[PDB]
RNA sequence: AUAGAUGAGUUUGGUGAUGGCUCUGAUUGAACACU
RNA sequence: AAGGUCAUGGCUUAACAAGCCAAUAAUUCUCUUAGUCGAAGCUGAAAAGGCUGAUCGACCACAUUGGGAAUGAAAAAAUCCCAAGGCAAAUAGGUACAGCAGUGAGGAAUCUUGGUCAAUGGGCCCACGCCUGAACUGGUAACUUGGAGGAAUGAGACGUCGAUUUAUCGAGUAAAAUUCUGUAUACAUAUUGAUAAUGACAAUAUGUACAUUUGUCUUGACUAAUUACGUGCCAGCAGUCGCGGCAAUACGUAAGAGACUAGUGUUAAUCAUCAUAAAUAGGUUUAAAGGGUACUCAGACGGAAAAAUUCGCCCAAAUAUAGGGGACAAUUUUUCUAGAGUUUUAUGUAAGAAGGUCGUACUCUAGAGUGGAGAGAUAAAAUUCUGUGAUACCUAGGGGACGGGUAAAGGCGAAGGCAAUCUUUUAUGUAAAAACUGACGUCGAAGGACGAAGGCAAAGGGAACAAAAAGGAUUAGAUACCCCAGUAGUCUUUGCAGACAAUUAUGAAUGCCAUAGGUUAGAUUUUUAAUUUAGUCUAUAAAUGAAAGUGUAAGCAUUUCACCUCAAGAGUAAGGCGGCAACGCAGGAACUGAAAUCACUAGACCGUUUCUGACACCAGCAAU
RNA sequence: CGCGGCUCUGAUUAGUGUUAAGUCGAAAUACGGUUCGUGUAGUGGAAGUUGCACGGGACUUAUCAAUGUUGAACAAUACGA
């Protein structure tokens, strides 16, 4: 549920003010999909599923896992590469804003003023460098690949 | 609060504060009537000193205030008719009000020159 | 509450704990226990 | 947060755009700082990041939620329990002064242990043993015990001629008019006079302290 | 409707906070005083 | 089952069944207040903004108050019937201005007892026409808004006026004077509101003519703008902070200066300021604010991989017919094992309870014990004990509670709390391996349960301790602190009671973030010592914080419950509920303020520590 | 007519607010000169004070009788502040 992009969000934030090199996450297809919008707007550098164990560093690309079956489904885990450039994190603040409590939804109209910097609905607007992911029937996308899309969803969270 | 604490009503509008002449704001009224029932002096608080012409007045609404005589020297006294407004003497106790100085009983500061409408003195057309 | 304000607490319930207790037979005849 | 704001990985950000432009508006701006061009292409290397440490040692693999990840692990070498089973069996070949000053690093380029114990640089040790032990027990398919015995007795019969040698040494000298110093069997001896001596004094010394405040604890000062 | 988001005086020996009060803006089916 | 109905529905009826709605207030009742609504009015940058509920439109209600029916297509009446009080009426049976204008009263406060049915609308009428306080128009009020309310030139009248560096600085291009305009407005003409005809009253256009007021506030800072004199904590000013005590830019006067202007100030109110009740969007260690506790009904929230259904969600509206998209959401289905649990006697352990004991000391009794005048108390004493033999030293019996060492930053339980010992009895929790169930979870208003000490009630117990009461001291006085004694009470059993600095001044729970040094109970190992699970504490990093600090959280996030909204009054009053009572729960307003409040910094102080100087002291000599 | 609610008034009586210039003590802040506070039960002109348990928002304010070492001679072309 919502709940697991929440603590997606808070794990990520406290793994780059850590400065680690590599984190994980619980394998589940939501954290997957935010992700892979991560990765694809480049935050973070990498995406492996594997297990309690983070794959060798060097050979993470080429890393081999192993099938996912109900005989280690328990102990598989998403590991994640994070960034960091001029000694700042790419990935610094990941706030939540559809949380277990709320899930908020934008339209369409609205995610077209909030990605001009204007305030809409529970939203605001965004400025340079910040990122708005919208849990669409298209999938996760940012709210420049929502507008364009034509489409609103559910707004997961905003990356600083 | 949660969202189920607020749905439940926690949010209350904030207690109510004291306006400054609760006998004119009660009623919205901006002046009210009134016939002096003492007419004396008031003595300030710690820092400040001296004799402060107040009245007590029984407003056309029935309420007994003490109110704050403006200007040197006045000319009602017992059994008069007064206009009373708002606003209060600050090192006076209880004196939460003002009379008007051009009201029915109540006659304006003669040799006043320097804000001749805060007393209710006609001008003294000397030149005319 | 730091302890210096605590005493005026401290005086404010002696005072009501004794008013309690020298009125309560008046209290009692009126049936006001 | 006690620590100070080091803003060294920044010098050449932060003086690059100091010197952009001039502080006079409408003139050009001075010339930089003489260090500015010469680290123009060598920028800082990335620091504070945790990366995952290099694991000399498999990790654990039934352990559900590891902790310590980005912590260094222990080297450990085969030889590790080789050298623990020698110098057990050995105690008193600890008493060999060895030196593990390098000279130049170089050691490693001379040793050969298919031809024996004995090789270039390094004196007969027992890591000589463990080196030549391991190489049988991994070329040669010896065991771990039976390469341990054959190195081990290869070890024996050089210490032997090492302490034959000195006896036999000094006896012909002897025979042609050689005559040497004190040995430590002597040197031993007076060293130890000497300090007998020092805790004869203190024991004297001490033992009067004792038979006076002995004496003196009861109250016999009435001289009846 | 994409220009629209602002402060000030006042607690303390002093400093930083907390927290009210007042002023700064707009207005009235208004009243009163001087005009 | 039958009837009725376009059709549906106990809508109606008969016969059977005992259901249906609600459980967190459905339902009912009391008190207080109010016509409702709209970008209708005001207001904010904004929020499903806030406030109001005038003029405008919509809706509701009412026509002195109360109680009613008929007529009619339809009550949609200022109609009708009835009663009561007021006014009028008496042998009558009218009237109620919340229709227009108007009067009296109340009030800080809101206007003409006009003209016309010419225009628009409505009633009656074959038609013509009649009626219309609807309406249109004239009047009153700066209440508001809009507009006008004068432009250009103006140099030596070699004049005046006020300051003053008596010759400088200002009034001052200001005035006078000169040259133009013809604004509101007045008058005249024409057109028009109206056409089949009808003009109450006025608008617009054109021509001619006219140059008409100043007023008010402020002037220490916030806040634009200064001096002189008078006054002397007086008189007074004051929105906030403040000013005034004999050389006041703050009061009063004079002049100047800064502003708005037919208005200007003040009072009252509303929004905004005010993330100052925070849905958007707050907070509760030390400042307002975490419930004493966690098992729990309602409620909120809560895994993995697929599927059905809703078509929630989105395109996406206009309260959108009909469709599309499939991540997510709701109900449901099937699988999965990471959460949560069960089994495998764990170890360790002052959770709890029952029935029995042990011991050190104390205490009482007895032995006309031994001994033979003191003892105990306190800083010192006194009251007090002792020749009826004390204290001291013993022997033999009885009684009641209490729990030495071990002992630790130790442990246990939801908390309160739990420490001698044996047996009996009770739920959790922790470690390692397997197996098992398969989301069965977290939080939790209320109800119920538990809840320290003191206390109430009853029946026991009674050594010791000890509120009360009392005595002796100390003291200026001494309820007190100290002392001789001493009753409740503490203990046992059964109930009541429910308040605590019930504390980590920190609710519970979940995910997560870098180290170091100890310590508690296990586990693994090459059991040396390392590794590891779950606790606890110390000191730090990143960070966080008002800081103190925290850093297994007061960090990053999330869930849920409780609680807070300036001080003071006040956790008080009244009504209510619980209790035998004591008290508990719940919980205001009036009056009065501009401050209350927190952490830190540097000092000073301490009948505070440790030092350093001085005839400061000690000692000695001399002196008053 | 009765019961209930509500409003006003009431001999007598309680509480609290404000007010520099009165009086009686010295309770708190330092070890405040009896540690201070919480609860509960008494008590005293008043602040106070007593019992019982509890909290630190008081004692972490903590700073050696382990008294501190001939830890391998001397001399050489070695060694040389
Ligand atoms: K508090
Ligand atoms: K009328
Ligand atoms: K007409
Ligand atoms: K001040
Ligand atoms: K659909
Ligand atoms: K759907
Ligand atoms: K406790
Ligand atoms: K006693
Ligand atoms: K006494
Ligand atoms: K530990
Ligand atoms: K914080
Ligand atoms: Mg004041
Ligand atoms: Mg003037
Ligand atoms: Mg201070
Ligand atoms: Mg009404
Ligand atoms: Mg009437
Ligand atoms: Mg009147
Ligand atoms: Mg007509
Ligand atoms: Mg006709
Ligand atoms: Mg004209
Ligand atoms: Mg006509
Ligand atoms: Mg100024
Ligand atoms: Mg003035
Ligand atoms: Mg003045
Ligand atoms: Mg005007
Ligand atoms: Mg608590
Ligand atoms: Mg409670
Ligand atoms: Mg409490
Ligand atoms: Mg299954
Ligand atoms: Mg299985
Ligand atoms: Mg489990
Ligand atoms: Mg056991
Ligand atoms: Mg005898
Ligand atoms: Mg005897
Ligand atoms: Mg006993
Ligand atoms: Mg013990
Ligand atoms: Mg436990
Ligand atoms: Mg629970
Ligand atoms: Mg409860
Ligand atoms: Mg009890
Ligand atoms: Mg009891
Ligand atoms: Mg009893
Ligand atoms: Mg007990
Ligand atoms: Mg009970
Ligand atoms: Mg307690
Ligand atoms: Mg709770
Ligand atoms: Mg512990
Ligand atoms: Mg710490
Ligand atoms: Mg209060
Ligand atoms: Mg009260
Ligand atoms: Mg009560
Ligand atoms: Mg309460
Ligand atoms: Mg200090
Ligand atoms: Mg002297
Ligand atoms: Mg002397
Ligand atoms: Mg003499
Ligand atoms: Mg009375
Ligand atoms: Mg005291
Ligand atoms: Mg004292
Ligand atoms: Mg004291
Ligand atoms: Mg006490
Ligand atoms: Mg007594
Ligand atoms: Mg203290
Ligand atoms: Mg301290």
């Amino acid at each position: 549920g919502i709940q697991q992009i929440t603590n997606m969000c808070s794990h990520l934030q406290n793994a780059s003010r850590a400065r680690l090199g590599l984190t994980s996450l619980p394998n589940t297809k939501y954290n997957l999909a935010l992700a892979l919008a991560l990765h694809r707007a480049g935050f973070i550098s990498s995406i492996t599923r594997g297990g309690p164990h983070p794959p060798t560093p060097e050979a993470l690309m080429t890393y081999e896992p192993e099938p996912v079956t109900s005989a280690n489904v328990a102990t598989r885990r998403l590991w994640v590469g994070l960034k960091y450039w001029n000694e700042e994190p790419v990935l610094k603040e990941l706030k939540p804003i559809s949380k277990p409590s709320r899930l908020v939804t934008a339209s369409l109209e609205q995610l077209n003023r909030v990605a001009r910097g204007f305030p809409a609905g529970y939203m605001k607007g965004l400025q340079l460098g910040e990122c708005l992911f919208v849990n669409t029937d298209r999938g996760v996308l940012e709210v420049r690949e929502a507008v364009e899309r034509k489409v609103g969803g559910l707004v997961l969270c905003k990356v600083k | 609060a949660t969202l189920n604490q607020v749905m439940r009503g926690c949010r209350k509008p904030q207690r109510a504060r004291h306006a400054v002449s609760p006998a004119l704001s009660s009623i919205k009224s901006p002046a009210l009537k009134g016939v002096c029932v003492k007419v004396g002096i008031t003595r300030p608080k710690k820092p400040n000193s001296g004799e402060r012409k107040t009245a007590r007045v029984r407003l056309s609404t029935g309420k007994v205030i003490t109110a704050y005589i403006p200007g040197e020297g006045h000319n009602i006294s017992q059994h008069s008719v007064v206009l009373v407004r708002g606003g209060r003497a600050q090192d006076c106790p209880g004196v939460r009000y003002h009379l008007v100085r051009g009201a029915l009983d109540l006659a304006g500061v003669a040799t006043r020159m320097s804000s001749r409408s805060k007393y209710g003195t006609k001008k003294p057309k000397k030149a005319s | 509450i730091s302890v210096r304000r605590q005493k005026k607490l401290k005086i404010k319930k002696k005072k009501y704990k004794k008013l309690m207790r020298r009125t309560r037979n008046e209290r009692r005849k009126q049936d006001r226990l | 947060g006690k620590g100070r704001i080091f803003q060294a990985a920044k010098v050449y950000q932060r003086a690059s755009e100091a010197a952009a432009t001039n502080i006079v508006s409408g003139l050009p701006p001075r010339n930089p700082p003489l260090w500015l061009k010469a680290i123009e292409s060598i920028p800082p290397a990335e620091i504070n990041t945790r990366p995952y440490p290099i694991q000399h040692s498999p990790p654990n693999p039934r352990a559900r939620k590891p902790r310590n990840l980005f912590r260094p692990t222990k080297i450990v070498y085969p030889e590790d329990e080789l050298r623990r089973d020698f110098y057990r069996d050995h105690p008193w070949e600890l008493a060999r002064p060895r030196m593990i000053i390098e000279l130049d690093g170089k050691d490693a380029r001379f040793l050969d242990w298919s031809k024996g114990l004995r090789q270039r640089g390094i004196p007969l040790s027992g890591e000589s043993v463990v080196q030549r032990q391991l190489w049988l027990m991994e070329n040669q398919g010896m065991t771990k015990q039976e390469a341990y015995d054959k190195a081990r007795h290869e070890f024996y019969k050089l210490r032997q001629l090492e302490q034959m040698e000195r006896r036999i040494a000094v006896e012909e000298a002897r025979m042609v008019g050689g005559y040497f110093g004190k040995d430590l069997l002597t040197v031993g001896m007076e060293l130890e006079n000497k300090t007998y001596e020092s805790w004869k004094k203190w024991a004297t010394t001490e033992i009067a302290r004792q038979e006076s405040a002995r004496a003196s604890m009861y109250t016999n000062v009435v001289d009846n």
